[PDB]
């Protein structure tokens, strides 16, 4: 069952992790912490939402002797993969040089920016050796201004249309002093052919803001397999969606119009009413229970049998049993 | 080929009841299934209840126990009892003219709006 406790409608219905709101940097468990560090990163495990802000300062990666905190292992930034919401801001002034993008925040979806850095910024990425932002799932920056600056070899960030992610008027953007626009196109670091003129977070097809044609999975392709293909499919909300295994692959034309085994064009084995099946019902029940048997005629359409023939049948009438 | 004319629909209050009816005139074959599909805001269209000439019925799991599909010749009736907000949708009459397992055709009505609401 599924019900609501403390403002969240939660149970083990959940796909993936159950939603869990955690505190930001400077409040609560993280009081007096200047940044995400090696001792407090544990307390973000399995968090999906963050009430408040998130700082990743350089202090984090060199350690600190005054507070006896060791430096942070770059590998332990994957703790942040489950986070999908930040009510405050996201400020990054330090990131491992080993790592080329912010793929620890790949599943981040929304920055509410109810509290803003200084007085204006909800997203702040400054002074990193990253080559691409990599915020693939970022769909809304609700209040603050965006500053991405000083990232000497960062590309792609200018392709993004930042007004299509905003939520309030007066919301500006400061993209400044990253890698050169001409230098990015010259090195081949430009949005993939399959992206649309909205931008991208990186080079690969799964990094587009949106797709020019269609999407299969979270990847972003050209054609959906409508007329040809191995697991050919149909298009629903600009998305390739598989076609029920029990519908015969029809050549030259579309093979179905919906997900179910009913709304395809021709069945691959037999038919029971609206649905295409592989086996006519032989011992299915309902209520006022009686086991209903069904025989397939010469044209492989299943019809039910004379009710009194309860131990199976092959022919119609009384003759089968 | 085949046309379908629908009657019924309307709004009710939660827990109330409605009757839907659809009668089909045309080139109708001997083995065929008739019934209703439905689409709520803003989901996909899904089967609600389809009875066949053979009598055997199919229901969505959401509606079993509350919906009753019945057939006389080439007209079908749907008794919708114990109606819930989730049932608010457009209901499409339907007919699947079945010759063979590789040969059938689908016809749809215009669509009847059913809403339930404390208003
Ligand atoms: C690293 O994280 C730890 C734990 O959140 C912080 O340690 C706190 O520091 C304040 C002031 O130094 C103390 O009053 C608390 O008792 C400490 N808590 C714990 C659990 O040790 C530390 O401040 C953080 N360091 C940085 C540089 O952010
Ligand atoms: C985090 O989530 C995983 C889910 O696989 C669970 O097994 C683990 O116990 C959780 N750890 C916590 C809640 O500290």
């Amino acid at each position: 069952y599924e019900m609501e406790e403390d403002g969240v409608r939660k149970c083990k219905k959940c796909e993936g992790p159950c939603r869990k709101v955690c505190n930001g940097i400077g409040i609560g468990e993280f009081k007096d912490s200047l940044s995400i560090n090696a001792t407090n990163i544990k307390h973000f495990k399995n968090c999906t939402s963050i009430s408040g802000d998130l700082h990743i300062l350089p202090v984090a990666f060199r350690g600190d002797s005054f507070t006896h905190t060791p430096p942070l292992d770059p590998q332990e930034l994957d703790i942040l993969k489950t986070v999908k919401e930040i009510t405050g801001f996201l400020l990054i002034q330090a990131w491992p040089e080993n790592r080329t993008d912010l793929h620890a925040f790949e599943n981040l979806e929304i920055i509410r920016g109810r509290t803003k850095q200084h007085g204006q910024f909800s997203l702040a990425v400054v002074s990193l050796n990253i080559t691409s932002l990599g915020l693939r799932s970022l769909k809304e920056i609700s209040d603050g201004d965006v500053i991405i600056s000083g990232n000497k070899n960062l590309c792609y960030a200018n392709t993004i249309n930042w007004k299509k992610l905003f939520g309030t008027s007066g919301q500006k953007t400061k993209i400044i002093s990253n890698r050169g626009e001409n230098s990015c196109k010259a090195t081949g670091q430009v949005c993939h052919a399959l992206c649309s003129p909205e931008g991208c977070w990186g080079p690969e097809p799964r990094d587009c803001v949106s797709c020019r044609n269609v999407s299969r999975g979270r990847e972003c392709v050209d054609k959906c397999n409508l007329l040809e293909g191995e697991p050919r499919e149909f298009v629903e909300n600009s998305e390739c969606i598989q076609c029920h295994p029990e519908c015969l692959p029809q050549a030259m034309n579309i093979t179905c119009t919906g997900r179910g085994p009913d709304n395809c064009i021709q069945c691959a084995h037999y038919i029971d009413g609206p649905h295409c099946v592989k086996t006519c019902p032989a011992g299915v029940m309902g209520e006022n229970n009686t086991l209903v048997w069904k025989y397939a005629d010469a044209g492989h359409v299943c019809h039910l049998c004379h009710p009194n023939c309860t131990y199976g049948c092959t022919g119609p009438g009384l003759e089968g049993c | 080929e085949v046309q379908l004319v629908e009657s019924g629909g309307g709004l009710v209050q939660p827990g109330g009841s409605l009757r839907l009816s659809c009668t089909a005139s045309g080139m109708i074959f001997s083995f065929n299934v008739m019934g209703w599909y439905r689409q709520a805001p803003g989901n996909q269209r899904e089967l609600a209840a389809t009875i066949t000439t053979d009598g055997s019925t199919n229901y969505a799991d959401s509606v079993k126990g509350r919906f009753t599909i019945s057939r006389d010749k080439n007209t079908v009736y749907l008794q919708m009892n114990s109606l819930k907000p989730e049932d608010t949708a457009v209901y499409y009459c339907h007919l699947k003219n079945i010759r063979d397992y590789r040969n059938y055709s689908n016809y749809w009505g215009q669509g009847t709006q059913v809403t339930v609401s404390s208003a």
